[PDB]
């Protein structure tokens, strides 16, 4: 059984690896959404001032 | 048996007090219902 | 502060037009100055009642309980003018009498419809000795929302209301039988509930003549922390007499310690 | 500027024509006795010279009682009143979508004029027994409690009755926010055009309501129709008929539509004001006689149409508040009597802890299992029977009358399903997650699991199933029935998640 | 065609009066300034040109360790 | 640009020490929340029209 | 079957007089057709609502609770037109609304005064779960007499009503202390009466979609034998849920065998 637990020792480190990859990809997508939000704010502010 | 007799004496007294209070609020609710129905009938027969 | 007074000595036509007076003063200070005004209107049932007196003289057919048919729309126009707009802010605290403690009366009912934060300053909780006797169940606010007030404040508030509703059912059972019919869960709920219900009371600054205590100004985070500790149940040893007219929760711990020391 | 010039000078015809009028007697409090209109027809839109409409009711040999659509300062004694020539009407289109429209047609929200095409009479006659067919489609609300005990039918009326401040408008907005996922999808039969008629409310509640719907991206089903408190009593009177006429337009074109009549008692009290000012005799609670006929017209304008008449449905759900929970009052007895579905909130469960606060056995849906999906019907009938058993055994064993294994089984399953039916505000879920979670609650696997831990079970279970079980939920919602392989798969996934929940 | 052609003529006369909004008075610009001030409140203190992108943050997840398995 | 390898989370429970069981709970619940946070976001909004 | 249907959204002259249209059609099928005819008037409370609405508008003073003064006279005319005569036999089942379970409303009280065999459909026994939540403890019968129906049927009916009426006061004795101190025989009759009250439920064939059960037909002699066999002490051991949604006593036997083994 301890042999079986020896064999499974590439799961925890994989969980850390894809945790870091998902956190970084979410952070880059938040960069994208954020700059979309502020340029959206600029153009909608100009449109509302003209209105 | 002694403490059960005491507890049922006190619970009968508290229930009798709450019967008295609820009978008073039943009577005032009854009078309010009669006066409300009377004012509706009199308002109808007057606005006729 | 500007002041308008149409007090109760006035004939009904006057009292039917005071809220309009102070409201168009505060509506000037909103619109053409841009300020963040407060509008303290006491006691808007006098407006509605003066309307009912005038309408009984005006020859209109009486509506329900004895009011006018134009209770929804006269108060409708007067309350819709009391509003926060783009041009400025009104925060309007208004005291609203209820006749003979009836919340089913038409003027308090429509005034429940026209509001953003109600507070049912009841009387029976003052028979119990708690001042102000704010019924907190029938008091709500539109702003209580976990996307506004945060998750901690919301969980503490809904837990307090849960414990008090369970206490209302259990006080039906207690008033008939007694507290020797409850289990450990029920008695811990009753004890935590009486502790919370005493801890809602605080002494105010203006009502220092009636009570003995000075004015306690309790911040927000101390309210959340105190009710969160009492709700989580870290105070299963303090008496309920130690939470009465207290303020911050450290004053409750100090009142229990001073009670034990004066019994020492 | 120049386009504004040319539309102003070409749009108004200034085509003068000889026209029936009549001078005005007593202009009392929004009512005007008008002498002269000897050819006016009953309940007709008529026009005061200051530019404001009124509706002619109470045709008497002396005079006509026209009740005004708005302010009363702008009318004197002795001015003309011109007949418009037709019954009061509402401009309806599909370009009216997503725009707050004041009760006649007048879009008071600051987004330009309404691009209407199809004018419609507002006091129309509802369809008969042949153009109607029965409820078939499952009108889902996203509320677990509604869709699992009192489900709605596309084709149906169902009250939201309670007392004040219980969650009734919030249930209506959960019902609205659910149907986004059916609008943006594929089937036209799923898509939603709803009409939220806010009667007698305040303008900031309607404004924050439009804020919640815009932030939830609701403005393509929705048509918000506000007749607020400052509006006149006939604007509050006539507003739900306007929303009904817009719903009838969508229904008779063949699109599944609904109307939420928020605060329908405000229509009742505005019509009480109108009758008592037009000097009609008062009946009960000073409401006149035909308040039942009022709400009966308004609420029997809705059932499923025949397959030869487009197939469009209407779902009327009116929201009504009682006072001190008195169901025996005049307006709640009338509006319970006309409707069939009705959702009862008692409020003591709102302060006790279940949200939305359906206190329950009073609430009933007469169309029942016909308005459910096949999966929810296969799962949630034994849940309703078990809740009935639980309520009655807890009611007599409040004190511990007799506790065998059966009674503690009943109280265990009842308390656990009670904490199943809790649900947060403004978070509606689809039907397949509801089938999954009531499967995890009713079919075992939750009966001995510490009832305070049900909410974290909900959160982690929905996270699990939305994490790696999206295609299986697609199989459940598209196949209709929950199949036997999907049944044993849900058994295996809830068992695996019971392990991961005691992990 | 009596009145509306006179109104057309006055639409020309207000139209010909260009070079600023006509006969405005100071409270015109005061209402402009209050509406513009609320519009300044609804975004902050940014610029009408050359928009900024973000402030570069850094996601820092701490390294999990163990003595011995 | 993601490289994901999902495991069945049973050997994740079979694999941890007693020393780091609480931190493994924290990393597991944080990874669950972060996967849900990934699932709530669509990939990109469209480009701003001009 | 001849259908006369006036919708609920018609003006009150069309919602009062449509009951009279049904009466006229079923009178012709009874007067000079010479046929046993039955008339199902659902729901004569819209008749009284319609009368109260026009009496508000006609110019008549409102009576008690708010209905017309001519309630008893108008409904006396339209309920004494509908009766069997020597020319023909007509039987009239009337679905009659009461407002929010208020039997002391004067229009249901006068409607009680016009009937022959009513059936109260309470709600509280459906909060229990028995459908329809029929009150026989408030139901009547002109037909129930020992010479008309029999002595066996009458005695088992009065036994069921006697044991259900005793179960109310005995249940209020239970409600403070519980099932501990009643007696041997008192707990026995509480369980027997509860078993009878669960046996009163019966799956309707038209309501096979509300509960899912297929629904059965029970003759009279089987009902007499089943209730006499529950009062006779045969089934003191079977659980209360074995008698819940059954037809005959054989269906209760089969459901008890299904629950047990
Ligand atoms: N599912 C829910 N979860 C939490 N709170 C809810 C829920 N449903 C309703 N509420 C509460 O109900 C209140 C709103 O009630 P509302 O529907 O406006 O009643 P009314 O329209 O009669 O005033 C809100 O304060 C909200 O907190
Ligand atoms: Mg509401």
């Amino acid at each position: 059984s301890q042999q079986a637990l020896v064999q499974k020792r590439h799961y925890l480190f994989d969980v850390q690896r894809n945790n870091i990859a998902m956190a970084l990809e979410v952070t880059y997508r938040e960069r994208l959404h954020r700059v979309y939000r502020e340029v959206k704010n600029r153009l909608d502010y100009h449109i509302s001032v003209q209105n | 048996q002694s403490a059960r007799m005491t507890a049922m004496d006190n619970a009968s007294k508290n229930a009798s007090e709450m019967i008295d209070k609820l009978t008073l609020t039943f009577n005032r609710t009854r009078q309010a219902v009669i006066t409300k129905e009377l004012i509706e009938i009199i308002s109808g027969a007057a606005a006729l | 502060v500007a002041l308008v007074y149409g007090q109760m000595n006035e004939p009904p036509g006057a009292r039917a037009r005071v809220a309009l007076t102070g409201l168009t003063v505060a509506e000037y200070f909103r619109d053409q100055e841009g300020q963040d005004v407060l509008l303290f209107i006491d006691n808007i049932f006098r407006f509605t009642q003066a309307g009912s007196e005038v309408s009984a003289l005006l020859g209109r057919i009486p509506s329900a309980v004895g009011y006018q048919p134009t209770l929804a729309t006269d108060m409708g126009t007067m309350q819709e003018r009391i509003t926060t707009t783009k041009k400025g802010s009104i925060t309007s605290v208004q005291a609203i009498y209820v006749p003979a403690d009836d919340l089913t009366d038409p003027a308090p009912a429509t005034t429940f419809a026209h509001l953003d934060a109600t507070t049912v300053l009841s009387r029976a909780i003052a028979e119990l000795g708690i001042y102000p006797a704010v019924d907190p169940l029938d008091s709500t606010s539109r702003i209580m929302d976990p996307n506004i007030v945060g998750s901690e404040h919301y969980d503490v508030a809904r837990g307090v209301q849960k414990i008090l509703q369970d206490y209302k059912s259990l006080q039906d059972i207690i008033a008939i039988l007694g507290m020797d019919e409850l289990s450990e869960e029920d008695k811990l709920t009753v004890s935590r509930a009486r502790k919370i219900q005493r801890f809602l009371s605080q002494p105010f600054q203006v009502a220092e003549v009636f009570t003995g205590h000075l004015g306690k100004l309790v911040p927000l985070k101390e309210t959340i922390k105190g009710f969160q500790q009492i709700l989580a149940g870290e105070f299963d040893h303090l008496p309920e007499q130690a939470f009465y007219m207290v303020g911050p929760i450290e004053e409750a711990v100090a009142k229990a310690d001073k009670l034990a020391e004066e019994h020492s | 500027v120049s386009s504004i010039l040319e539309e102003r000078i070409l749009g108004a015809d200034t085509s003068v024509d000889l026209e029936e009028t009549g001078r005005v007697l007593s202009i009392g409090d929004g009512i005007a006795r008008v002498h002269g209109l000897r050819n006016v027809q009953a309940e007709e839109m008529v026009e005061f010279s200051s530019g404001l409409k009124g509706m002619s009711l109470n045709l008497e040999p002396d005079n006509v009682g026209v009740v005004v659509f708005g302010n009363d300062k702008l009318i004197k004694e002795g001015d003309i009143v011109k007949r418009t020539g037709a019954i009061v009407d509402v401009p309806v289109g599909e370009e009216l979508l997503g725009r707050v429209v004041d009760a006649l047609g007048n879009a008071i929200d600051g987004k330009g004029p309404i691009g209407s095409k199809a004018r419609r009479r507002v006091g129309l006659k509802a369809p008969g027994i042949i153009p109607r067919i029965s409820v078939r489609e499952p009108m889902q609300t996203g509320i677990k409690a509604v869709d699992s005990l009192v489900p709605i039918g596309r084709g149906q009326r169902e009250l939201i009755i309670g007392d004040r401040q219980t969650g009734k408008t919030s249930i209506a907005i959960d019902t609205i926010i659910n149907q986004k996922r059916f609008n943006d999808g594929t089937d036209e039969k799923k898509k939603l055009y709803c009409i939220y008629v806010a009667i007698g409310q305040k303008r900031s509640t309607v404004a924050q309501l439009v804020k919640r719907l815009t932030d939830a991206d609701a403005m393509k089903y929705t048509i918000v129709v506000s007749a607020t408190a400052s509006d006149a009593a006939p604007l509050q009177y006539l507003a739900p008929y306007s929303g009904c006429s817009m719903g009838e337009y969508f229904r008779d074109n063949g699109k599944h539509a609904l109307i939420i009549y928020d605060d329908l008692s405000k229509q009742a009290v505005a019509y009480r004001q109108m009758s008592l000012l037009l000097r009609r005799p008062p009946g009960r609670e000073a409401y006149p006689g035909d308040v039942f006929y009022l709400h009966s017209r308004l609420l029997e304008r809705a059932a499923k149409m025949n397959d030869a008449f487009g197939g469009g449905s209407l779902t009327a759900l009116p929201v009504i508040e009682t006072q001190a929970g008195d169901v025996s009052a005049y307006i709640p007895t009338n509006v319970i009597s006309i409707t069939d579905g009705q959702i009862f909130l008692e409020t003591e469960l709102f302060y006790k802890g279940i949200r939305p606060a359906i206190n329950v056995g009073l609430s009933v849906s007469r169309v029942g299992s016909a308005a459910q999906t096949r999966a929810m019907k296969q799962v949630a009938g034994t849940m309703k029977l078990e809740l009935a058993q639980y309520r009655e055994v807890a009611a007599f064993a409040q004190f511990g009358s007799d506790l065998d294994a059966a009674t503690q089984q009943l109280l265990s399953r009842g308390v656990r399903l009670t904490e199943l039916l809790k649900q947060g505000q403004y978070s509606p879920m689809a039907i397949e997650e509801q089938v999954a979670v009531i499967y995890a609650g009713v079919r075992g696997y939750l009966d001995k699991l510490e009832p305070s831990k049900i909410t974290k079970f909900e959160n982690a279970f929905l996270s699990h199933v939305i994490s790696q079980h999206q295609t299986l939920l697609g199989k459940i919602r598209t196949d209709g029935k929950i199949s036997e392989e999907a049944d044993a798969k849900l058994k295996e996934i809830v068992t695996n998640f019971l392990a991961g929940f005691e992990a | 065609q009596k009145l509306f052609v006179d109104k057309i003529r006055e639409y020309r006369t207000k139209r010909q009066t260009s070079g600023g909004p006509v006969d405005a008075g100071p409270e015109y610009q005061q209402d402009l300034d209050r509406e513009l001030f609320k519009l300044k409140q609804m975004y902050g203190k940014a610029d009408m040109n050359t928009f900024p992108n973000f402030t570069f943050e850094d996601p820092k997840f701490e390294v999990v360790e163990k003595p011995q398995s | 640009k993601l490289a994901l390898k999902t495991i069945d989370w049973v050997a994740f429970g079979e694999i941890i020490p007693r020393n780091q069981k609480a931190v493994a709970n924290s990393l597991k619940s944080w990874n669950e929340t972060l996967t849900s946070r990934l699932a709530t976001l669509p990939e990109k909004p469209p480009a701003i029209d001009w």
